[PDB]
């Protein structure tokens, strides 16, 4: 019998994993503070990594990578890409970005901003978000830690609707640091026509609240890959694989292979896996850009069952054998 | 990768290499604590031998 | 050279007490005449713990035999290891206690207790560094129960900084001698909770059921019951009698086993369970020892460990075996049943291994547990006690010796408090 | 030349001391007799090895060491062992009954009765020193003597020898070989009382060296003999600079200067390689690059933690065997590009290096194989705070229920000292997090 503990109740993903494990009959859930566990579905913050792997007779596994936050935080991601020679200042799939503190790269952002105006100069400030061409306005919004990023003025627009979207990709990194990309991705779409002058933010929460047109084109403003691929064949005479996914699979690898030496648990006294959520924008030219990485991502409703079962098969059952939906991004 | 202060001898040698630059209680007080603990012991034992005497 | 002074009081105390010395004398290679004839230096490296040395290199048990009637002590002196005991350490009266706690504690035993303390004192004065005392007795009778707890209270007065250990036999209607045993036991427990550091709860209910159900003895005698006790006593004193790291003395054992002063009632276990002359030929595998030592059917106290939680545990393995395998199997028990071990005492299971096995076995394991399930034992005695006391039945035997009903009320209350204190930590969480 | 006095306390300290001095004697060519043929200066010497050994008119070399234990069994083995002629009786001090794994019993009860004797026996070694520079104290966190009596001794040594430095070699408790449930209590208690009196303390987690013995020496169930033989190699590497000609860490003061910017943060993480089984028939000797790279693997650390998720304040590389600077720098250069090594902003990113051409000496019939080169890395990293966190957690679990507390109170201690010591450990964890995050 294997044993595990749950220390993040607000996790929709691992609540399903927990259920699936118990359903095997070969996994027993302990109290949260019982140290004699084989698996830990840890909390989102201040996870005690220092207390893992110090239990004789137990192989201990946790569903998070210590140090992975460097990829999943806005400001940290910027600093990571700029200062990492594997990614470098000359990185062609990450928008121009700068880190700013309220009340730092303020001097450097303005230095490049003045270049833009003489002679498109729209940006975006992320912590509530504010899109504006006025630099003086953005800096005010921050003061009353943020990142200022180049706003993609020319996004790929879906027809009918003339509406923008972003792509969420779910990635699973096991204990051997095998990069697994989930077959199914999702397009969080805007139900509003993209206005060059609620329609700019593809956030599912913002869409449900401020959009009259929520859910007309597709279920819950979520277009999946089978449909999106079909649209791409009919409208632009290409495939999702060629036009977009090659770039996605490239970005996912580059980021995770860059940070691997810092977080790998290959020779550690405990093992780690983690589920990541990569968010991408694509422009008119079918060029893929990376927005952010999510360390604790939820999943699309109809994809929970298949994805969560994959986490058990690949990340958990691999370490704890009982008695493919993933694409392996080879290094 | 600057090597500095290289010292050598028949037994061996040592050196430093820099990759990047930067960017109480008195004896009296002890004797009291030990004695304060000794009295607390003697008090507890006294209560015991008192209880047993009853 | 940390000496232990052994005391045995009453019929039961001297029966088991005599068997204990027979067993360990054999393990240490001491013959009935007190001469050593062993083949290992491990046998004598800590012999001084239980034996005194005389001229001619004779080894004499540091034991004091007490009773209020000469019956059992005449049987011991005529027993196989009768000659081994120091003749002057035999201290007895003639009146008997008539299964009356009041007689042993207040009247008959009071007349004899000073003579015993004179022998205890002479033994203690000879000690290089006295650890403390171990007492063997039953709680259901009069002498061992009444005078035994009287001796304990007096020994504590003269030796307040020494450890007081006891092997206390609990009364069961399955092996009942009289109807007043619940009175004698409750009165005794009231004393043990206050004046002992360590008490091994040997339950006659458990001993009988083992003999009947497991060993398939249709008509168990006291000899069959004592085969199990002497085996348990040999086991739980192994760490004290041979070179070892864990629980090597009475104080270190107490520090490891007793998180709270009143909760010092241990539940002993043993594997493999054998009957006298069974002489089984197949040694148990380390996995087999481990599963059986923790089994309810191997517990010498009639309590279901799954009805409580372990505060602390001490496991002792005896014989030539893989220490690696012992560690793996002990870790396996804790990890497979982690819910039965309290989480607020980390690493509360300590394991020892001794190369010398008990006689007749290649492999054996002894279990010592401080479980909250032991409350079932005190609940049982409390039920039996209250059943009579609500009608004040048979109290005249006690009030005739000067006792008052209040003293019964207090003793009942303190034992019920003990039960509720175990239940408190059985529900506690981290 | 400035003398160093070693103080071995409790079972762990004494038995480890035995392994070390056995190893020192092999490295210096001293016999159990106490004679040292190579030493031509009879009756006295100003040499480097005289830091640890004094000389008699007859030419005997005597460890400047005092063994103390509140129970005579362990020290009695030294009195009757192979190196009985090495020490003189006044160096070996024994009581009658131990501290029963109780800090309070070792500190307050039994400590009070022997503290003046030990100090007087230490005073007699100090009187034979022309320039005593300080003390090396070996003990355990878990034992009652090792924890309780040590903290009392460290308090008094700061009174009697205020100018002198004091280094610790502490054994951190591990369930796989621990003999008490209350070892977390004793640890926090002795750490709290000793903190201000120790200048530099090298922790050794029994868990780490236990697994190293299983993994690399192929030992199924390590004994204290196995553990101590490996520990002594680490201690020997650390103290070699005091016993041999060199220019790095030549006095106890330099340990603090090189490894301890902040006084409270004085617990350097030790890492050692290579550890090779003497039973391996065929073995490929590892290069400078291979053993140096091994110093950044948690599997080789004296305490299992992750320096990748902390920051460095200092780093010392102590080599023994066939090593030259050029190969070290080449190895460091390669490693810096491959590994995560971040120092604090207010410290130089660099390494102090020491090479002793003599390869590591191994006890004949031991578990370790002879190697042509080995290294011990001393790095003050904040990641070692993971050990305090593990320990403080176990402490909090038991103390919330006041489990076993009565044993301490019973010996005269006050329950307030438990929380006082825990508060000090809470502050310490807070100091580490500020410096390293
Ligand atoms: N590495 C190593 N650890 C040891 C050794 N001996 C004991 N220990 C550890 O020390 C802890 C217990 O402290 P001890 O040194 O044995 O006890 P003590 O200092 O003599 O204190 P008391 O016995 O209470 O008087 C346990 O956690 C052991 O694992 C040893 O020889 N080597
Ligand atoms: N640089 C950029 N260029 C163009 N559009 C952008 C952009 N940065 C953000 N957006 C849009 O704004 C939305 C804000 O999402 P962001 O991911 O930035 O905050 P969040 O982290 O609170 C949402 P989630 O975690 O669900 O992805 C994006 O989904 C995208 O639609
Ligand atoms: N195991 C065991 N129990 C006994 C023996 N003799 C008596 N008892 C138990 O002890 C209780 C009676 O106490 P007893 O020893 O006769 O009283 P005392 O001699 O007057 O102190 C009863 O509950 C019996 O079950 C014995 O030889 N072995
Ligand atoms: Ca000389
Ligand atoms: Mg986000
Ligand atoms: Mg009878
Ligand atoms: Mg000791």
């Amino acid at each position: 019998m294997y044993t595990f503990v749950v220390r993040d109740e607000n996790s929709s993903v691992y609540a399903e994993v927990s259920r699936l494990l118990l359903a095997t009959g070969q996994w027993k859930r302990l109290r949260k503070d019982n140290p004699r566990f084989n698996l830990m579905l840890g909390e989102r913050n201040r996870l005690p990594f220092g207390r893992l792997g110090h239990e004789p007779g137990l192989v201990q596994l946790v569903n998070y990578y210590r140090g992975a936050d460097k990829l999943c935080r806005k400001a940290s991601l910027v600093k990571l890409i700029k200062t990492s020679p594997e990614l470098s200042e000359s990185c062609t799939w990450f928008p121009e970005s700068y880190v700013i503190y309220p009340t730092d790269e303020r001097e450097v952002f303005l230095a490049a901003y003045n270049r833009r105006r003489e002679g498109g100069n729209v940006w975006i400030a992320k912590s509530g978000i504010l899109i504006s061409s006025e630099a003086s306005e953005l800096l005010d919004f921050i003061d009353e830690v943020h990142v200022i990023q180049k706003y993609l003025e020319k996004p790929l627009l879906l027809e009918p609707g003339h509406r923008k979207f972003d792509i969420r990709s779910w990635v699973l990194v096991d204990h051997l640091y095998n990069i697994y990309l989930y077959r199914e991705g999702v397009l969080r779409t805007s139900s509003e026509p993209y206005n060059s002058a609620t329609c700019h933010l593809t956030n599912h929460c913002i869409q449900k609240e401020y959009s009259k047109n929520y859910g007309r084109y597709e279920e819950g403003n979520e277009m999946f890959f089978e449909e999106f691929n079909q649209y791409l064949m009919d409208a632009l005479n290409t495939t999702l694989e060629n036009s977009i996914l090659l770039q996605i699979k490239h970005i996912i690898r580059s980021c995770l292979m860059c940070i691997e030496p810092a977080i790998s648990t290959k020779h550690l006294h405990y093992q780690s896996f983690q589920l990541f959520g990569f968010d991408f924008m694509v422009d008119e030219e079918l060029k893929v850009w990376l927005i952010e990485v999510n360390g604790a991502p939820a999943c699309a409703q109809k994809l929970y069952a298949e994805l969560c079962q994959g986490i058990v098969d690949v990340a958990i059952s691999s370490v704890f054998p009982l008695a493919s939906i993933f694409i392996k991004l080879h290094h | 990768m600057e090597v500095i202060e290289l010292n050598k001898c028949t037994s061996g040698q040592s050196f430093e290499v820099i990759l990047k630059p930067p960017s109480d209680p008195s004896l009296e007080e002890i004797q009291k604590k030990l004695e304060a603990a000794e009295e607390r012991r003697k008090y507890q034992e006294a209560e015991l031998l008192k209880h047993l005497a009853e | 050279m940390r000496e232990i002074v052994h005391i045995q009081a009453g019929q039961c105390g001297n029966q088991i007490g005599a068997k204990f010395w027979e067993v360990i004398s054999d393990e240490h290679g001491i013959d009935p005449t007190g001469s050593y004839h062993g083949d290992s230096d491990l046998q004598l490296e800590r012999i001084n713990v239980y034996y005194n040395e005389a001229t001619g290199n004779k080894y004499v048990p540091r034991a004091i035999l007490v009773d209020l009637e000469p019956g059992t002590m005449d049987s011991v002196r005529s027993g196989p290891f009768g000659q081994i005991f120091r003749p002057d350490n035999f201290v007895f009266g003639q009146s008997g206690a008539g299964n009356n706690w009041a007689k042993g504690h207040y009247t008959e035993g009071a007349e004899l207790v000073d003579s015993v303390l004179d022998v205890v004192r002479k033994e203690s004065e000879s000690c290089d560094c006295l650890q403390g005392f171990q007492l063997t007795h039953s709680l259901g009778g009069g002498t061992g129960s009444g005078m035994g707890t009287l001796l304990i209270s007096k020994i504590r007065e003269e030796y307040p900084d020494r450890i007081m250990n006891t092997f206390s036999v609990m009364p069961s209607p399955k092996v009942s001698d009289t109807v007043v045993e619940p009175y004698n036991a409750t009165l005794s427990v009231h004393q043990l909770v206050e004046n002992t550091d360590e008490t091994y709860c040997i339950d006659n209910e458990a001993l009988y059921d083992i003999c009947f159900r497991t060993l398939k003895l249709t008509t168990p005698t006291y000899g069959d019951l004592n085969h199990l006790v002497s085996a348990t006593m040999s086991g739980v004193t192994t760490c004290l009698r041979f070179p070892g790291q864990l629980n090597a003395d009475l104080r270190k054992l107490a520090v490891n086993m007793v998180p709270f002063p009143r909760l010092h009632f241990f539940m002993p276990g043993f594997a493999p369970l054998t009957s006298r002359g069974s002489q089984q030929y197949r040694a148990l595998t380390v996995p087999e020892l481990t599963q059986q030592m923790f089994d309810s059917k191997n517990m010498m106290a009639a309590c279901d460990p799954r009805h409580g939680r372990y505060l602390t545990v001490a496991a002792i393995f005896r014989g030539r075996m893989s220490m690696k395998e012992v560690d793996e199997q002990m870790l396996n028990v804790q990890n497979k049943n982690s819910s039965y071990f309290v989480e607020w005492i980390p690493n509360n299971v300590k394991t020892a291994v001794c190369d010398i096995p008990p006689r007749g076995l290649k492999m054996s394991a002894t279990f010592i547990g401080n479980s909250t399930a032991i409350q079932e034992l005190f609940k049982r005695i409390s039920e039996q006690f209250t059943a009579m006391f609500r009608r004040k039945a048979f109290l005249h035997w006690y009030t005739g010796e000067g006792m008052d009903e209040m003293e019964f009320t207090e003793a009942e209350s303190n034992m019920n408090d003990l039960v509720s204190e175990y239940q408190q930590y059985q529900d506690a969480t981290a | 030349m400035r003398e160093c006095i070693s103080i071995h306390v409790g079972q762990a300290g004494v038995q480890i001391g035995n392994a070390c001095w056995e190893l020192y004697c092999l490295e210096h060519g001293i016999q159990p007799d106490g004679q040292m043929p190579s030493d031509k200066t009879i009756g006295g010497g100003d040499d480097s090895f005289n830091t640890f050994f004094s000389e008699t008119g007859a030419g005997k070399h005597v460890p400047r060491a005092v063994f103390v234990d509140l129970e005579p069994t362990v020290i009695d083995e030294v009195r009757t062992g192979t190196y009985r002629q090495l020490f003189h009786p006044e160096q070996l001090i024994t009581g009658k009954e131990d501290a029963a794994n109780n800090y309070a019993r070792g500190h307050y009860t039994i400590g009070k009765e022997i503290i003046d004797l030990v100090l007087d026996r230490i005073r007699k070694l100090a009187d034979q020193c022309t320039g005593l520079q300080g003390f090396l104290v070996f003990h355990s966190f878990g034992g009652g003597t090792g924890s309780g009596f040590t903290s009392l001794l460290m308090e008094r040594l700061s009174v009697d020898y205020g100018k002198k430095s004091k280094l610790e070699f502490s054994i951190y408790p591990a369930p796989q070989v621990s003999t008490a449930v209350v070892e977390p209590y004793n640890s926090i208690l002795t750490t709290h009382t000793t903190l201000e009196h120790s200048d530099c303390a090298f922790m050794v987690d029994n868990e780490a060296i236990y697994d190293i013995c299983r993994r690399n020496l192929d030992i199924e169930r390590p004994t204290y003999t196995n553990l101590n033989r490996l520990i002594s190699q680490i201690v020997s590497s650390i103290t070699a600079s005091l016993r041999f000609d060199g220019a790095l860490n030549v006095d106890l003061t330099e340990f603090q200067t090189n490894l301890v910017p902040y006084p409270r943060i004085h617990f350097p993480l030790a890492t050692y390689a290579p550890v090779i089984s003497a039973e391996k028939a065929y073995h490929e000797q590892l290069s400078v690059a291979e053993i140096t790279n091994a110093c950044f693997e948690p599997a080789n650390q004296m305490v299992k933690c992750d320096p990748r998720h902390g920051k460095y304040m200092a780093c010392c590389l102590l080599y023994r065997g066939d090593v030259v600077p050029k190969d070290v720098n080449a190895a460091i250069a390669t490693i810096k590009t491959k590994r995560s090594i971040q120092f604090v902003d207010w410290c130089p990113t660099g390494f102090k290096v020491g090479i002793n051409y003599q390869p590591p000496t191994v006890v004949p019939g031991g578990d370790l194989a002879k190697v042509q080169r080995a290294v011990c890395m001393l790095s003050n990293t904040t990641a070692i705070a993971e050990a305090w966190a593990r320990l403080d957690h176990k402490f909090d679990l038991m103390y919330a229920k006041r489990a076993f507390v009565h044993w301490y109170v019973g010996e005269g201690m006050e329950e307030g000292e438990f929380s006082e010591a825990r508060e000090d450990m809470a502050a310490l964890e807070k100091d580490y997090e500020e410096v390293g995050v």
